[PDB]
Parts: structure tokens; C-alpha cells; sequence
DNA sequence: TTTTTTT
């Protein structure tokens, strides 16, 4: 029934090699042993988990090859049976565990106090897993291959079971954290002795009968009582990773795959971001009754080892490099959509929105949003959609949306228990709306509920803090000078006031402009790079945006007085400019607020500790250019 | 057993009689070794002619048909032994040795009574090899099986393994295996299941509805599930025709058990498919002789003209639209920049004409000429549906008509009758080459459009855009716009009447006059093969001269005050470059000729400013 | 239950 098959691997010698590697391996190339230092941290309880790097094992095997000693191929044997090798790794960690350099606070650890007492009363008494307070993990092998190469859900195969492997795909959902009894401790009063049971299955049958030798000697039939303070418990969480849309074949739906995340690895993931997680693919045993029907067919799962989501001194150095390159605001603006030619003012406004303004909350309770919102109004074929998609790609958490593609309620929060909508997915990001003119005013009301106050009201509520961007075509598909600017915008004055700035661009034939645009476009076609200033990398651009946001500049007396004078001037200019052809909308105290946020964003991009009158004038100039683009005609 | 050993020896004798089968098993093994070294490993499954097994031993072939459980297992064991002997099996993995993959056997061709349909399937076919063909339906999602629950007793040093068998998976009936991992080893040490060492083969059981045409009127087509394993799993999907060589198997108590008091239920019957064959009923096939002929055709002075004249040869007066259709069939070159900007590999053409102008007939001919095409009618077409589709199913997303055949061209009748909102959803396909709903579906498909004037009769006084229902932005989104409408001329009417009379006078070879049916031009399959060969072997790229020609053409289109079907744009410049790549693809040239770019710009000029 | 949307 059990035909033994000798295989070209010996677990004893492999574990001896693992224990040797734990003590010998050190980050000398990066520079006691590094693994020994991690073990000492775990002994101090400063480290609650262990992660064994497959690249470290490969480097140790290469060192053994240089020494001439034959490598046990530990890195490859991990790919062979990582689940089996993990127990040997834990045993080697127990063997090579240093004494705690720092006190473990054993008195606070009721389990430790009771463990000393139980050993004294007893004088593998308790499970080694119960003795261990750390969780093993495996770092994916460095590229130089199943673990190193990420896989899709459909790409994964049943042969990959028992093997460490990395996967790529959208996280469909994450199960709520639940306790997991790694070891259940049973206690019986009749014996006075504790009996431990180690649970390694999805479900367990309680002992329900005292196994204590004291109860056996007394002949009493004791009723075991589980103790939460004595039984080991570990957080258990599940994740559903679904295949990336590119990985999905045409005409096929991506498949979500359940993943088991336990211990310190629990709660690490968020559904919004794509994750590249290396984990030992393993079968999921069926229950008894369901397995009787399933037969040889078996369920499967993945136990994550190393989790990585796509999206300091180095960041500070990069920001300093951008500052040394200089003119950072205009440089980032030109870096936005380098393939697109022109629209530098729109790019600068987009960069200001990306940096955002300072969010202010008064002591009395008033809260003024610091997030900036922008709108783009342009004739067809002016790269409105292209610029919006480029901005969405620039935003790590931003979401691109279309007015016809998604309902306003669905974008704010799509009803199926509530689930986050496109705006919630745009939390700490920028929600982009393509063809915003086509979007219905009914959904625009839902957008207006959130633009003025970040929170969403439905009951269920979410903070929904984000920056709003909109791209709209002018009424009848193109701008009409006979139509007023407000008529061509075709938007509510509430929307205009909630928006910090709206940009109007017109398509006017021009020989030199056509020649320059054709030159840039032909250069882009013949060579993917734009002809010409070098755009900053998107990672450094996002880092600079975060560094600007960290500044949080405050207004000064001179800047505030100048902004008040500008507010009076704008109100008077609206009172005199009731002519619809020249009227862009009445002056707004809230708009001066939006102006305050834009000045704060400019001072953030300049990294000024306080807002500057130059920043306020630059924001006013952005609005002035928004009007002057139409004035030029 | 002993008969199974005799069958193993006889199947080894069959493999000796047909050296190609043993060579194919060894070729799978050698390819597996070479591909394991290079990195893509061939499954250990072998398909042989049923007539070949009959030639080796008619008794063996008929015996496999009569008792597949008794014969096919021993025959596959013989094939596996031959494969194990032939294979070098260098550096085998412990998991691979645990897998011990059997060499599957399948019979091909000459099925006869074994060839079957679900309605014609019989209880006598149960426990007998058969071949069943029908439309697939209700295919099961792939679920991993378990060849053996390999385990390892703790500290014992020995890996105890427990095999599991399934009656559907094994043609022979067997007492059910526990299918439960042992809690403790036979030695008494605690037993832990060995993941990885345990072997899991994907298993899928797909029902196969009888073909709806084969289904009797007043009756629903019968459906018989076919077991699939390893590569056979997920071989076909519901709604797709398939033929599977599989042994029908009686199964279950069928009311014989004491629990079934009524005993009305019959014994469960599930076919166990040795192999699954998807069936077209397409895709053109290219051979070396046809490739040399295609090279000669490209060497012809007007290769694009020859291909266009071959396209829709019976259609009259739409030859320029057919040249544009050949350019669209090439599609141009698709480019993905390091910046991420996308250049479309598809060209969209629109032609407006009165009903019975045969512009929609030319569009239908283009749908037939394309190996894959999407058909829609503007009165019955919704652009939201073309961009994406929604199924109630949680709801399951469905590809839109434009998203369907995302590489292939889409021919639309009455495109002017299609609404402007539908045209905006189509513009998402035309320019962005992708559709966003929050689900996103790629929509890079070419959109050939048959349309009619809004008045129903084209007017020369009316602008072409005014006659077209599409907006000027939509016309710009289209790579080409045409005005082919019905007209009355005397000589042309005599010619068209002679053409219709010639279509009537055309005689099918099998049907004589008075019997109902049922300068050189490449045959339609050969021209489809030429287009496929263009896309497969030629990737035209912009040259300096051709690029300058396209740029100057776009600049002059933007500069000229003469009326155009669509406003000139940088998108029109990109369309001119793509059409140049399409003409060069028809030419099978890696670099687009400057004259080819000028000819594509001439097609675009015929599309916009006027006939050119 | 509650959207969602096709009848």
C-alpha cells in the first residue's frame, strides 16, 4: 500500500546543510552571521517572524561550489518540496537559536510562565510549534526560475503544487482576519496536568478526553478544558488573486485564486493594488463529505511566503537631484505627457493637482479640503483623453473613468454589504473622468456631493479623500465663440465653484503650429521618445509629489492680504463682467479658497515651508490663462 | 491480467508494426528532455490511427472497441513501457518519478458505428470505445485530480504513498479508493501528506450537446459528458463543435441499490474521452508552393491590384472599395512604443450608398473574405453592445462585437442607420483601440462600414459628410470614407444586367442547367492565405521617403481648402502611415515603398478630398 | 435584499 521509493535527496543531510547555512551565511558582501542576528532578534522577541531568502541559499551554494564542497542544492530542493523543507528550516532555526540578549518579558507572557511551571510539574513535552513564537517565510529567488518568474492563475499547474512560486494578478478580495489554533492546549482538573494538541488541519476534533498520566494513575475520566491563554493562536487571512487582464485570453474571464496568509503576513494586502507574491503552491484538502463526492479531484490553494505590491535617504537624494536640475515645477509639467506636444499650462495645473494643497481644519470644527480638482475643456483631437489616461498612469492609485462607461453612483461606490467604488479606489489618488461633458447631470450631482466634502453619504460612509480631474468636450462637440464660455462649458455653477480650475482649449488652424505638432508626432512615431528638456521618470515624479505634499506650506499676512485683494478684485470683475461672452462665472469666496489651496500646492512644489505671494499670483495666473486661451480665439 | 499482459505484448507489437508511433513517443520524450534543458514539455499522450491498430491486429482493434477497459489500459501500459525504454529520462525529478505519467492512447479515423452522436448513443456503446461528435455545452471548470496521495511518515525516512482511482477516470470498474490522506503511516509513525510528491492531474468533464441541426424537430438534442484529463481538459468550450474519441461507460447503481426505492432512475452513463478534437465545422493554411506563388504575386507589378481584383470579383463597380478592403485586411502595422503609445494595426473604411447599391453586399463579401469577421446592422446594432457585452450569469462580462475578433475587421451594414451614441462607443474602438466600462475590453478591431445617405439617395449638392449620418469627428476617426451609391447609366446598366445574368448563368459543377445548386485572380482561399502570409511574414516599416510622402500628404490635406469627407488631422496622418504599411504588407515588403505610401495616400485622398 | 436590467 506504501511502496517506498528512494529519491536523490536525503532530508537529514539537507537539514544539516540548512543548519550549517544558518550559522555560516552572512551579509559580508553587503557589509556575526546575518541569520544569527535575526535569530538573536527573535530570541529577544524583537523579531516575530523569519524570512529565509532563496537567493541567500543560492549564494551559500555558490560559496560551497567555490570551496569545492558539493552543494545539496537547497535552493532547488526548496522549489522541489518547500513545504517539507520549511519544517527542516524551523528545526535548524531552533538548533541555531541564540540566547536572548534582551529579556523576553516572560512574566507578561502567560504562556511562558505556565510553560516553566508545567516543566517543573512534569519533572517534546509541549509542541515545538507552541514553543516557537516566529513564523517562517521565503523570499523569492533573485533573477539571474519558477519562483523568480511570476505566474498567472491559468498559467499555474497542478504539478506546481508543493513548489514555491510567484504569482501576479489583481487581488479580488481578502478574507477577514481569523484566529488559527496552531496548537490547542487542553487542561483537566482531575489530573492537574495540561495536555497539548497541535492542530495542523483546516478543521480539528477536540481531544475531549484527558490524556494526562496523572488522570491515568488516578483512573479518573477527566473532561479536558481548552485554555485560550494556553492554546496557541495565530491570525489567519485569505486573499483572492485574479489573473491580470493582459494575462486573460480574449474571450476568457480571469480566475481568482484563494491564498492563505498567516501570522505576521496577515493583513499585509489591499485589494486595490496588484501584488506579486511568492508562495508554495499546495493542495487544499477537501472535507470528508465533499471529498467523498470529489473523488481523486482535489481543491488547491497557495500559502504566501513573500508578498510584494507594485504600488528616505534615496528618495531625498532623488528629490535633491530634481531640485538641482531646477525649475522643478515647469520641469515636472513638461515631463507630464512628454509624447504630447504643447498644453504645458494644463500639465502645470495637473502637477499642482498632483501635489495638492494643504488641508485645513479649524479648531471650532470647520474643515476646508486641501485636495485640488481640475477640469479640461477642449475640442476633439486635442489629446484630452490621451492626457487623462497619461495622468491616470502617472497616479499610482488614480482611477480612469468614462462618463458613459460607469454610472456616477457606481464610480462613487458601486452597489453590488458595501464595496468601494472608483472614488474609493481613488482614495489618496486622482479619479479621472473621460468625456466628462457626456456624463449626466444626475451623476454629476453624486460627484458634487464628494467634491465639496470628501466624505460620501449613503447607511454607510467613507472618507473618500481624492483629487478630481475631468476632461470634457465643448457643447455640440466643439467650442463656439458665439456661445458664451459658460454655455460651451455647459456645467452647473456649483460644479464650476467646486472645481479649483477649468481649462478651455480651442482647435485653431495654424501653419507653424501644424508643422511643429507634425514634427513632434512624426518624431514620436519614428522613435518612441519625444524629440525634445528630458522628462523625469514617473517614480521620481511621484516621489517629488509626495515630498511636496509633506511640506504643507502655511499662508502669511502679506499673502493673505494679497489674496483678499484678489478676492475683492475677482468679485468686482464678476459684477462688471456679467457679459456672458466674457463671464467665466461669479467670484467665489470658496474659489479664493481653491485659490488658497493652489497657492499652497505651488509652495509645496517649491518646497517652501510657508505659502508665498508668488504662489498665489501663479494660481491666479493659471486661472487667467484659462480665460486667455479663449480670449485669444 | 494475463490477457492484459497479452494485450500489452500485442500493443508493443503494434508499435513495432508502425515505427511512427514508437518514434512519436520517443519524440515526445526527447522534446521533453530538450525543452527541460532549454527552459514547454509535451504531455505523455499518443494518438494513433484506429485503422493502424486494425492493421497491426484487426482482432486487437475490435477488442479495444468491445472492451476498452480490458484492452486500452494494457495498450497504454505497453506504450508507456516503450516510452520509458526509449526515453533517456536524464536527471528525472523525484516528483516526476512519483508522477510516472502514463502514455495515453487514442484511435483516429475510421470509426464507423463507433462514430456516434449523443442521440444515437446506445447502452450497448457503454463499456465500449466510441467517437462522439456534438456541440460542447456546460463544460466543467478544470479541477485538479489526484493520481496518488503521496505522504511521508515523520522521521521514518520513507515516503509512504497512497494511490487513488476514479471510475470515470479508469475505464475498468474499481472499488472506490478512500481518497483520504492517511492520518498515520502503516509503520505507526504519524503520516504527513507530501505536497509536490503527490501528483495532481487536471480533470474536466464536459457535456457535449448533439448538434442543433442534428437534433430532431420537436426534440432537444441529447448531451453526453466526456471525461477529459491532462491536455484533454479545457480542450473545448460550450457552444463550440467538438469530436471526442471516448468510451461510453455504464456507471452507478441505476436504481439497483436498495436506497433507490422507485428504481426508476437508469444507470448513470458518462463517456470517458481518450482525446478531444475541436472542429471548425476558418483559418487559411499556407504551404511552400502557395508561398512561392505568393512571392511571385508580390513580384507582380501590381500585387495589391491583383489581390483587390481577386477580392469580390463578382461585385461590380466596388473595385476601389475592394482595394481599400485589401489595405484594411492587411490592417497596417501595429506598434507599441516604449512610451506606451499605441499605433493601430487596423484600418477602418466607410462607404455610403442607397439601398441595393451592393455596398452592404460588398461588406458581406468582405466578411466572407476575412478569415474572421464581425457582422452587424446599424438598425440592429448597438454601439454599447459592440464595445462590450453584459451577461446576467454574479454577472459575467462578455466581449463586445468590436471586442470580439479584436484583431479581425468588423463589417457593419447600415452604419449610418447606427445611432451617433453607438458611433461614439465605436469611436472608442476606432481611436483608443480599447473600451472602458469598470471592466475594460480591447477594441482595436478594424471597422469596415456599409452606410446609406441620410436622405436615402446621395446628393452631389449635399456634402459627403452631410449625406452621411456620421459626425465629422467619426469620419475623421474612420481611416477612409467612401460614397458608393446606386446609379442609373445606360452602358453601366447593360453591364450590371450582364453581370447579374452572368451570376445566374454560372453553373455549379455538380448541377447542370435546370438543376438547383447543392486578368488572373487568386482563388479566395489563396488570397486569404496571401493576406495571412503578409501579416505573418511581412512587417512593413516606415522609410524616410515613404514617411515624408505621408507627412506631406497629411499637411497638404490640412492646408487645402477643398472639401473633404472628413476633417484632416494628425490622426489622418497616422492613418496614412498605417495604410502605407498595409499596401507594403500586400507587397510583402519589410520597408514601405515611397510609391506605396503615395498609393495609400491616394486611397486616403479618394477617401477624403475626392476620387483619387 | 437589492440592484440591475432585460424583457
Amino acid at each position: 500500500a506504501l511502496p517506498s521509493i528512494q529519491l536523490p535527496v536525503d532530508y537529514n543531510n539537507l537539514f544539516n546543510e540548512i543548519t550549517d547555512f544558518l550559522v555560516t551565511f552572512k551579509q559580508d558582501t553587503l557589509s556575526g552571521p546575518k541569520y544569527m542576528a535575526m535569530l538573536q532578534k527573535v530570541a529577544n522577541r524583537e523579531l516575530n517572524s523569519v524570512i529565509i531568502d532563496l537567493d541567500d541559499i543560492l549564494q551559500y551554494q555558490n560559496e560551497k561550489f567555490l570551496q569545492g564542497t558539493q552543494a545539496d542544492d537547497l535552493v532547488s530542493a526548496i522549489q522541489q518540496n518547500a513545504n517539507h523543507f520549511t519544517e527542516l528550516f524551523c528545526r535548524a532555526i531552533d538548533n541555531n537559536m541564540p540566547l536572548p540578549t534582551k529579556e523576553i518579558d516572560y512574566k507578561d507572557d502567560v504562556l511562558d510562565v505556565i510553560l516553566n511551571q508545567r516543566r517543573l510539574r512534569n519533572e517534546e513535552l509541549f509542541p515545538p510549534n507552541l514553543t516557537r513564537r516566529y513564523f517562517l517565510y521565503f523570499k523569492p529567488l533573485s533573477q539571474n526560475a519558477i519562483s523568480s518568474k511570476p505566474l498567472s492563475v491559468r498559467q499555474i499547474k497542478g504539478d506546481f503544487l508543493g513548489q514555491l512560486i510567484t504569482v501576479r494578478g489583481i487581488i479580488t478580495r481578502v478574507s477577514d482576519v481569523k484566529p488559527a489554533v496552531e496548537v490547542i492546549a487542553y487542561t483537566c482538573d482531575q489530573c492537574g496536568y495540561e495536555v497539548f494538541q497541535e492542530v495542523n488541519s483546516r478543521t480539528f476534533t477536540p481531544l475531549s478526553e484527558c490524556t494526562s498520566e496523572e488522570c491515568s494513575q488516578n483512573q479518573t475520566k477527566g473532561q479536558l478544558f481548552m485554555s485560550t491563554r494556553a492554546s496557541k493562536f495565530s491570525a489567519f487571512q485569505e486573499c483572492k488573486i485574479q489573473e491580470l487582464s493582459q494575462q486573460v485570453p480574449v474571450g476568457h474571464i480571469p480566475r481568482s485564486l484563494n491564498i492563505h496568509v498567516n501570522g505576521t503576513l496577515v493583513r499585509s494586502l489591499s485589494p486595490g493594488d496588484i501584488v506579486d507574491v511568492t508562495g508554495i503552491f499546495l493542495p487544499a484538502p477537501y472535507t470528508g463529505f465533499k471529498a467523498l463526492k470529489a473523488g481523486l479531484l482535489t481543491e488547491t490553494y497557495l500559502e504566501a511566503q513573500f508578498v510584494r505590491q507594485h504600488k528616505t535617504s534615496d528618495v531625498e537624494e532623488r528629490v535633491m537631484e530634481l531640485i538641482t536640475s531646477g525649475d522643478v515645477y515647469n520641469r515636472l509639467a513638461k515631463s507630464i505627457a512628454p509624447e504630447i506636444y504643447g498644453n504645458l499650462d494644463v500639465k502645470k495645473a495637473l502637477l499642482l493637482l498632483l501635489v495638492g494643497g494643504v488641508d485645513k481644519r479649524v479648531g471650532d470644527g470647520m474643515k476646508i479640503r486641501g485636495d485640488i480638482n481640475v477640469c479640461l475643456m477642449g475640442d476633439p483631437g486635442v489629446a484630452k483623453s490621451q492626457l487623462l489616461k497619461a495622468i491616470c498612469k502617472i497616479s499610482p492609485r488614480g482611477v480612469y473613468t468614462t462618463g458613459k462607461g460607469s454610472s456616477g453612483v457606481g464610480l462613487t461606490a458601486a452597489v453590488m454589504i458595501l464595496e468601494g467604488g472608483a472614488l474609493v479606489l481613488a482614495d489618496n489618488g486622482i479619479c479621472c473622468i473621460d468625456e466628462f461633458d457626456k456624463m449626466d447631470e444626475s451623476d454629476r450631482t453624486a460627484i458634487h456631493e464628494v467634491m465639496e466634502q470628501q466624505t460620501i453619504s449613503i447607511n454607510t460612509t467613507l472618507n473618500a479623500r481624492t483629487s478630481i480631474l475631468a476632461a470634457a468636450n465643448p457643447l455640440y462637440g466643439r467650442y463656439n465663440p458665439r456661445l458664451s464660455p459658460l454655455d460651451n462649458i455647459n456645467l452647473p455653477a456649483a460644479l464650476l465653484s467646486r472645481f479649483d480650475i477649468l481649462f478651455l482649449m480651442l482647435d485653431i488652424p495654424s501653419r507653424d503650429d501644424d508643422e511643429k505638432l507634425a514634427e513632434h508626432v512624426t518624431y514620436v512615431h519614428m522613435h518612441n521618445k519625444q524629440p525634445d528638456f528630458t522628462p523625469v521618470e514617473p517614480s521620481k515624479m511621484r516621489e517629488y509629489i509626495a515630498y511636496a505634499k509633506t511640506k504643507r506650506p502655511v499662508m502669511s499676512e502679506a499673502v493673505n492680504d494679497y489674496v483678499v485683494q484678489a478676492y475683492i478684485r475677482l468679485r468686482q470683475d464678476s459684477k462688471r463682467e456679467m457679459d456672458s461672452k466674457f463671464s467665466f462665472g461669479q467670484a467665489t469666496p470658496r474659489t479664493l479658497l481653491g485659490i488658497i489651496r493652489l497657492s499652497q500646492a505651488l509652495a509645496k512644489l517649491r518646497l517652501a515651508d510657508m505659502v508665498d505671494i508668488d504662489d498665489v499670483e501663479e494660481a491666479l495666473r493659471l486661472v487667467r490663462v484659462s480665460k486667455e486661451s479663449l480670449y485669444q480665439e | 491480467d494475463a490477457v492484459f499482459g497479452d494485450r500489452v505484448r500485442r500493443f508493443q507489437e503494434f508499435l513495432d508494426t508502425f515505427t511512427s508511433y514508437r518514434d512519436s513517443v520517443r519524440s515526445i520524450q526527447v522534446y521533453n528532455s530538450n525543452n527541460a534543458a532549454n527552459y514547454n514539455i509535451l504531455p505523455h499522450r499518443i494518438i494513433i490511427s484506429l485503422d493502424d491498430l486494425r492493421e497491426f491486429d484487426r482482432s486487437f482493434w475490435s477488442g479495444i472497441l468491445v472492451e476498452p477497459a480490458y484492452f486500452i489500459p494494457p495498450a497504454e501500459k505497453a506504450l508507456t513501457d516503450l516510452a520509458d525504454s526509449m526515453d533517456d529520462v536524464p536527471h528525472p525529478n523525484a516528483s516526476a518519478v512519483s508522477s510516472r505519467h502514463p502514455w495515453k492512447l487514442s484511435f483516429k479515423g475510421s470509426f464507423g458505428a463507433h462514430a456516434l452522436s449523443p442521440r444515437t448513443l446506445t447502452a450497448q456503446h457503454l463499456n465500449k470505445l466510441v467517437s462522439v461528435e456534438g456541440i460542447v455545452t456546460k463544460t466543467s471548470l478544470v479541477r485538479p485530480k489526484l493520481i496518488r496521495s503521496v505522504h511521508y511518515a515523520a522521521k521514518t525516512g520513507r515516503f509512504h504513498y497512497r494511490d487513488y482511482t476514479d471510475a470515470t477516470t479508469t475505464l475498468t470498474t474499481r472499488i472506490p479508493t478512500p481518497a483520504i490522506y492517511p492520518t498515520e503511516d502503516t509503520e505507526g509513525n504519524k503520516l504527513t501528506t507530501e505536497y509536490g510528491y503527490s501528483t495532481f492531474i487536471d480533470h474536466q468533464r464536459i457535456t457535449v450537446q448533439e448538434m442543433p441541426e442534428m437534433a430532431p424537430a420537436g426534440q432537444l438534442p441529447r448531451s453526453i459528458d466526456v471525461i477529459l484529463d491532462d491536455d484533454l481538459v479545457d480542450k473545448t468550450k460550450p457552444g463550440d463543435r467538438v469530436n471526442v474519441v471516448g468510451v461510453f461507460k455504464s456507471l452507478g447503481a441505476g436504481g439497483m441499490n436498495q436506497s433507490n426505492s422507485n428504481t426508476l432512475i437508469g444507470f448513470k452513463t458518462l463517456i470517458l474521452g481518450n482525446t478531444v478534437y475541436p472542429l471548425h465545422a476558418a483559418r487559411q493554411m499556407l504551404t511552400d508552393f502557395d508561398i512561392r506563388n505568393i512571392n511571385k504575386l508580390s513580384k507582380k507589378k501590381d500585387i495589391f491590384d491583383i489581390l483587390s481584383q481577386s477580392l469580390a470579383p463578382s461585385i461590380y463597380g466596388h473595385d476601389h472599395i475592394k482595394k481599400a478592403i485589401l489595405l484594411m485586411l492587411m490592417g497596417g502595422v501595429e506598434k507599441n512604443l516604449e512610451n506606451g503609445s499605441h499605433l493601430r494595426g487596423d484600418i477602418n473604411i466607410l462607404m455610403v450608398g442607397d439601398p441595393s447599391t451592393a455596398k452592404s453586399q460588398l461588406l458581406r463579401f468582405v466578411l466572407n473574405t476575412a478569415s474572421l469577421a464581425i457582422a452587424t446592422t446599424g438598425r440592429g446594432s448597438s454601439g454599447v453592445g459592440l464595445t462590450a457585452a453584459v451577461t446576467t450569469d454574479e454577472r459575467r462580462l462578455e466581449a463586445g462585437a468590436m471586442v470580439l475578433a479584436d484583431r479581425g475587421v468588423v463589417c457593419i451594414d447600415e452604419f449610418d442607420k447606427m445611432t451617433d451614441v453607438d458611433r461614439v462607443a465605436i469611436h472608442e474602438v476606432m481611436e483608443q483601440q480599447t473600451v472602458t466600462i469598470h471592466t475594460t475590453l480591447n477594441a482595436r478591431c478594424s471597422v469596415i462600414a456599409a452606410a446609406n445617405p441620410v436622405f436615402g439617395q446621395y446628393d452631389v449638392n449635399r456634402d459627403p459628410h452631410q449625406n452621411i449620418a456620421l459626425p465629422d469627428s467619426l469620419l475623421s476617426r474612420f481611416d477612409l470614407l467612401f460614397v458608393v451609391t446606386d446609379d442609373i447609366n445606360e452602358i453601366r446598366d447593360r453591364s450590371i444586367s450582364e453581370h447579374v445574368l452572368r451570376t445566374h448563368r454560372y453553373l455549379p459543377p455538380g448541377y447542370l442547367e435546370g438543376e438547383p445548386v447543392r486578368p488572373k485572380l487568386v482563388t479566395i482561399p489563396f488570397l486569404r492565405k496571401y493576406v495571412q502570409y503578409a501579416k505573418e511574414r511581412v512587417i512593413p516599416q516606415l522609410t524616410q521617403e515613404a514617411i515624408n510622402v505621408i507627412v506631406k500628404n497629411y499637411t497638404d490635406l490640412r492646408n487645402d481648402d477643398n472639401t473633404k469627407k472628413s476633417p484632416i488631422t494628425a490622426r489622418t496622418l497616422e492613418t496614412l502611415i498605417r495604410l502605407a504599411t498595409a499596401h507594403a504588407k500586400v507587397r510583402l515588403s519589410k520597408t514601405v515603398n515611397k510609391v506605396d505610401a503615395k498609393v495609400a495616400a491616394n486611397l486616403l485622398r479618394f477617401a477624403l478630398l475626392g476620387e483619387d
